[PDB]
């Protein structure tokens, strides 16, 4: 039950409770039924300090959910630009692919998260890593009528 | 200059208000559903039919709404003044329906000059054409006393020929070999099909609204219904026949499928039989498709008459076929009234249309109404704020 | 917080199905059934229905990437609102006998909500709109009941105030929401909706008129006022736009102007010239509002609010012709606006609750928040 | 041969003209007729425009099929009612001809994007013969009550189209097709057909209802069934989709299932709450059909149904027939229960047998059928513009 409380604290951003649980011996790399560890949920909810602290505590950066999503995938899809910045600062793979083949850039482009697209492209995100369906970030941005994202994607090249 | 279109529209509206105040005063619910169908045909049918142009949808539907809204008022005034011979008159559902018919005539003419004129020009054309149309229909119904319940001659042929005369006077040398903007798009053609289908569905109301209640009204509805049905089959068949590799052309399917409703207009309340309505509808679809294929290129490239919507193929030639059918139907004994007066109605409709259209086009030609340049023809952006996104 | 929408796979179905089950149970317990003019009477209600589903549904579809939501959510709102309005009108105006006339009145109640929803569409999900439908239908019913009790008018006839209640309720709800565009094809679809509204509006101006003469004159006045208003709006749009061009979005709303201007007095206007004068003045006010209100969230909703108020003012200016009655009518109007604003504030405060799982402000005007699309990463 | 289609169209039209000359002679229901007309030509026609590259074929072939079908149905239904004698054309003839068109259009929804216009002309002729004879059997032999035609139009059309689609099965399309997909504005256009169908269905179910209480009941019950169906269709679309997203297929089609399901009981004294229950069940059934049964039919049963007409017209039509049986069991109408059951069985069985025969005729390689790669593509039969 302690692990569940730690995961809930990570979700809610209660950094003090999470730190107390970790000090009590709660595993850092615990995860819920969906495979979302504390870093995954912290990235989801945009709790930057939680991300920094979890990274300090030797949490695996490139651990994936059952969908195959890393913390960076989750941050990009959620549109948490600051969290994406911190994750990349700590060495997040910006070109990791999920089981379906989605990259973080694809998720940012599909969700019209322009700043995340900006940062990922500026950090070497390859906009040609297609999905199993054969779609590129430019393709999905065109499909959804995300016009600023499409313009930036073609401009960067 | 800038305020021409707003100034002319307000001055016209104030004139309409004054004329209504000076001349207009206040069966209705029996005919109101048919009037509603006609109203839908005017504002949704004709309006969306013309939205096939890829860069002119806003102007098509919106200027259609401007022309018809003005035209119903002006046609009320003109037709009522003519009927009352300059006296105050009451208005009922029939005045409503007749004013909408006058608007329809203007919209048919507008189909010829679509994409090459300004809203100011359309205001002027509406005002002048309704006068010419009302005088001609008064002549046809009251002097000649011919039978034109569906108005093949008084609306369709008149509107088509008045529009061609204006288009010829307004002829642009630059546009003869086509224009990059004179072109359809996928979703534009689907919108055009909205317009086509509403016209097609509600045409029986159009042809039967002013028919004498009882057998004549029912005959008008039944004849229009089956004529349009037969016209669809022939229009599809001949669109396949005339096109490259047998591919159907949406121009034909959008327009020639209504030729049966146009052509059965004059005979609509006559006892031609349902089989007689189908033969006219089958011929009308054929003639309309052949007009689109062969006569429109001849009219545009050789005669210097550019007809944007090909209204000559839908309203002009099928209009004449309907007038001719009425003369034959009188010879058959299908109808009372003389052959000579049915023929006089066809002659007068065409002649008054071409004469009035020529004088109206001369007025429209003046370089004062902000008409588009040749380069900007068929482009909404001249008059409308166009979204960046399609 | 996460800009990715929260799963509504439990909220929305539970909410909608529980609502429909409750509606069915109430219909079973409280509603009961029951000639020459059956089709004639049915056609008026059908015109109202066409104006509700097609007219208002497509009128708001002009948004670049929110057209699906506008049309479909309008349909859902109509389906909920008519059932609820049947029950509420029955409860506050007596079991509920269901007649074509009661369906017509319930549809009018529903259209009040549909007009109000235009101020908030693109900023709310379906559950929030369910809340808005329920509260707004209830508030309109309460307003009509209070007017009937105080001023001794009929409950059904008090539904004349629907335009002014709808305009002010929607504005208040919009004002409460968190703070945040067009395309050609959605603009044409919205023109289709606007045209159907414009064409069948005379049916809005005489659903509640029993007698034939009043219905005829109301229809004529609405028709001519609307004709004049369309011409003023298209012609005067160029003046009220920075680029001197006609604005399609402005036209979509301004076409109605004369309809709303004569809505509550068309049965009292005795000659068409006066209806045309009111249509012209409504159009000119529409141009002026478009040009001036933005300086002082939805501009069309704001101009409509002035136009509904203009409509009551001309009703007052006329009712004397056909001054204590003036005082009573001003009190009726003030009570209508007061209840509209108060219930709208309550509704906006309820809509702001976290449990609705409302769209993030960065995600407003997007179908992707509510609709399935292919080739998207889903979930986490 | 490129001339097969025009020759067939012209020959069929000449046959129509001759039949009308041989068999046909010359106002309160005209508005209801016009409502039905709108449903036929705008309702179905635009409802089928969801396919991204098949809009022209959907709306235009809808127009063509319905134009042929109204004439041919007028003839067939009239000869059946007159026993080979001349007959007069009333408003009711027009309404019934439009109904025959609706049946053919429902069947067309099953094979949409996989057939040529020539095939659709042939199907219109044969299907209208089968539909008219079944409808005669139900009205005159069984004397069952099916005023909204849950069995005679919707179930019949659905299962006829399914039988045709089964005969015309293409192994290359079982797993899907790149062209078999919607587009954003295409779904927007499809909602036009959805809304017109939803708006005018009460006239559909009440147009030929006996004037007085039966017609009023038809209108009211249809309206409330559709109102309930909208809510349940939205709810179950959300329930069956990932994260509760709404599916345009469901909102375009399952929202109409109330109109189909209440059709048999529409003029029966089932009360508004009974009509609402029927509509709710219909919305649920339709959404579940689209989600789970259509993949089963396509992949395992080799019955590809482009528009999922089984989920809108087939299963809700069967539900409406069953509801008619139950309502008779509860005394809500004076018709025999065995005759309601017989009408349901005959509708389904005649639909299947006629659909198999018709599809066997359509399978002959003489009608310009599209290749597998070219399925769901307007360009096979249309000049397509160069931009969207
Ligand atoms: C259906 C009826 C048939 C009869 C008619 O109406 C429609 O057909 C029309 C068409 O034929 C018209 C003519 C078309 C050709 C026109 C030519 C035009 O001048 C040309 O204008 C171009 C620039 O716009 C050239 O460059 C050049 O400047 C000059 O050559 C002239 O000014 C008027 C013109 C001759 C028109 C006069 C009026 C018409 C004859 C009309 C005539 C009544
Ligand atoms: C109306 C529906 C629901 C049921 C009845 C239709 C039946 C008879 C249909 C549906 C499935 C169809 C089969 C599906 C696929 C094949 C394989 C093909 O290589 C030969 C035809 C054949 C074998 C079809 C024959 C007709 C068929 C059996
Ligand atoms: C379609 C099959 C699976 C059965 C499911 C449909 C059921 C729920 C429908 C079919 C017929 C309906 C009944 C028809 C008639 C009446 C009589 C009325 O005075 C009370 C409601 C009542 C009793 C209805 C209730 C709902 C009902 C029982």
């Amino acid at each position: 039950d302690a692990a569940t409380s730690f995961l809930r604290a990570a979700r809610s951003g209660n950094l003090d409770k999470a730190l107390d649980h970790l000090r009590n011996g709660v595993d850092i790399n615990t995860c819920n039924q969906n495979g979302l560890n504390g870093l995954h949920l912290a990235s989801k909810e945009g709790h930057v300090k939680m991300v920094v602290e979890l990274l300090h505590k030797e949490i695996i950066l490139e651990t994936t959910t059952k969908k195959g999503n890393t913390a960076l995938h989750i941050a990009a899809l959620a549109g948490q630009d600051e969290v994406v910045r911190e994750l990349v600062n700590y060495g997040a793979n910006v070109n990791a692919q999920s089981q379906k083949g989605f990259t973080p850039l694809y998720m940012a482009a599909q969700e019209n998260h322009l700043e995340v697209v900006k940062f990922l492209l500026e950090n070497g995100a390859n906009q040609n890593v297609a999905t199993e369906d054969g779609f590129t970030p430019l393709a999905v941005a065109l499909q959804q009528g995300h016009e600023n994202v499409v313009a930036h994607l073609i401009n960067y090249g | 200059m800038r305020f021409t279109f707003p100034l002319m529209a307000i001055v016209l509206e104030i004139a309409m208000i004054v004329l209504f105040g000076l001349f207009v005063e206040y069966i209705f619910f029996e005919l109101y559903p048919l009037f509603q169908d006609v109203h839908v045909m005017i504002f949704v049918g004709f309006g969306f039919l013309m939205t096939f142009l890829k860069k002119y949808g806003f102007s098509s539907v919106g200027i259609n709404l401007l022309v018809a809204a003005l035209g119903l008022q002006w046609g009320t005034i003109v037709q009522g003044i003519l009927q009352s011979q300059g006296q105050k008159f009451n208005i009922g559902i029939k005045n409503m329906i007749n004013a909408d018919f006058s608007a329809a005539t203007v919209l048919i003419s507008f189909g010829a000059v679509l994409g090459k004129t300004s809203p100011t020009q359309m205001l002027i054309m509406t005002i002048l054409e309704i006068v010419f149309f009302a005088h001609n229909e008064y002549l046809v119904s009251e002097i000649f006393k011919a039978s034109d319940i569906g108005a093949s001659m008084t609306i369709h042929a008149f509107g088509a020929y008045f529009g061609l005369a204006v288009a010829g006077i307004l002829y642009r040398s630059g546009l003869r070999k086509g224009h990059e903007n004179e072109e359809s798009a996928y979703y534009s053609d689907l919108f055009a099909m909205i317009g086509t289908l509403f016209l097609w569905m509600f045409w029986p109301s159009f042809n039967s609204a002013i028919a004498e209640p009882g057998d004549k009204q029912c005959r008008a509805i039944v004849n229009t219904y089956f004529s349009l049905a037969a016209c669809v089959l022939t229009a599809f068949a001949f669109s396949s026949l005339v096109e490259h590799r047998g591919k159907l052309n949406m121009v034909h399917i959008q327009n020639a499928t209504l030729a049966g409703g146009v052509a059965v207009g004059t005979c609509a309340d006559m006892a031609i039989h349902p089989f007689g309505s189908m033969i006219i509808g089958s011929i009308a679809g054929m003639v309309s498709v052949l007009g689109y294929k062969f006569l429109t290129p001849l009219f545009t490239t050789k005669l210097r008459i550019h007809d944007t919507c090909g209204v000559h193929n839908l309203h002009g030639l099928p209009g004449v076929v309907g007038g001719l059918a009425g003369i034959v139907a009188v010879a058959m004994g299908a109808s009372n009234t003389s052959m000579a007066m049915q023929a006089a109605a066809l002659g007068s409709s065409i002649g008054t249309a071409v004469v009035g259209g020529l004088m109206t086009g001369l007025i429209l030609k003046l370089p004062l109404w902000g008409q588009p340049s040749d380069q900007n023809c068929y482009d909404d952006s001249v008059y409308w704020k166009v979204p960046k996104t399609r | 917080s996460s800009k990715y929408p929260r799963s509504v796979r439990r909220c929305l179905p539970l909410w909608a199905l529980t609502l429909e089950a409750a509606l069915i149970l109430l219909f079973y317990f409280f509603t009961h059934y029951d000639q020459k003019g059956l089709v004639a009477s049915y056609q008026v209600g059908q015109d109202l229905t066409v104006m509700a589903a097609l007219g208002l549904g497509f009128l708001t579809s002009n948004f670049r990437r929110h057209s699906w939501s506008s049309v479909a959510f309008n349909l859902f709102m109509l389906a909920l609102g008519v059932q609820w309005a049947i029950l509420l009108d029955g409860f506050l105006s007596q079991k509920v006998v269901i007649t074509l006339f009661s369906i017509r009145l319930a549809t009018m109640s529903a259209m009040s909500v549909l007009i109000s929803a235009g101020a908030v569409l693109g900023k709310v999900n379906l559950a929030q709109l369910v809340v808005m439908v329920l509260v707004e239908v209830t508030a309109l019913g309460t307003l009509r009941m209070v007017i009937s009790n105080i001023f001794n008018t009929d409950y059904h006839m008090n539904l004349r105030h629907f335009y002014v209640f709808a305009a002010y309720f929607g504005l208040t709800v919009a004002w409460c929401l968190p703070k945040p565009q067009r395309a050609t094809i959605p603009s044409l679809s919205a023109m289709l909706g606007a045209l159907f509204l414009w064409m069948f509006w005379p049916s809005v101006n005489s659903p509640l008129l029993r007698s034939p003469i009043q219905r005829k004159n109301a229809m004529f006045n609405t028709y001519y006022a609307l004709a004049v208003s369309v011409v003023t709006a298209i012609s005067g749009s160029s003046l009220a736009h920075p680029q001197r061009k006609i604005s399609m979005t402005y036209v979509h709303s301004a076409v109605l102007a004369g309809g709303v201007a004569v809505g509550t007095s068309c049965h009292l206007i005795p000659s068409p010239w006066l209806a045309m004068v009111l249509g012209l003045v409504a159009g000119l006010i529409s141009i002026g509002g478009a040009k001036c209100l933005p300086v002082c969230i939805s501009v069309m909703h704001s101009i409509f609010s002035l136009l509904g108020l203009l409509g009551e003012i001309t009703y007052i200016v006329l009712l004397v012709l056909h001054g204590f009655q003036v005082l009573l009518s001003i009190g009726e109007l003030s009570l209508a606006i007061v209840i509209a604003l108060t219930s709208g504030l309550l509704t906006g405060l309820l809509l702001n609750l976290k449990i609705w799982k409302a769209p993030h402000v960065a995600k407003y005007f997007d179908d992707q928040v509510f609709w399935k699309f292919p080739h998207l990463a889903v979930g986490f």
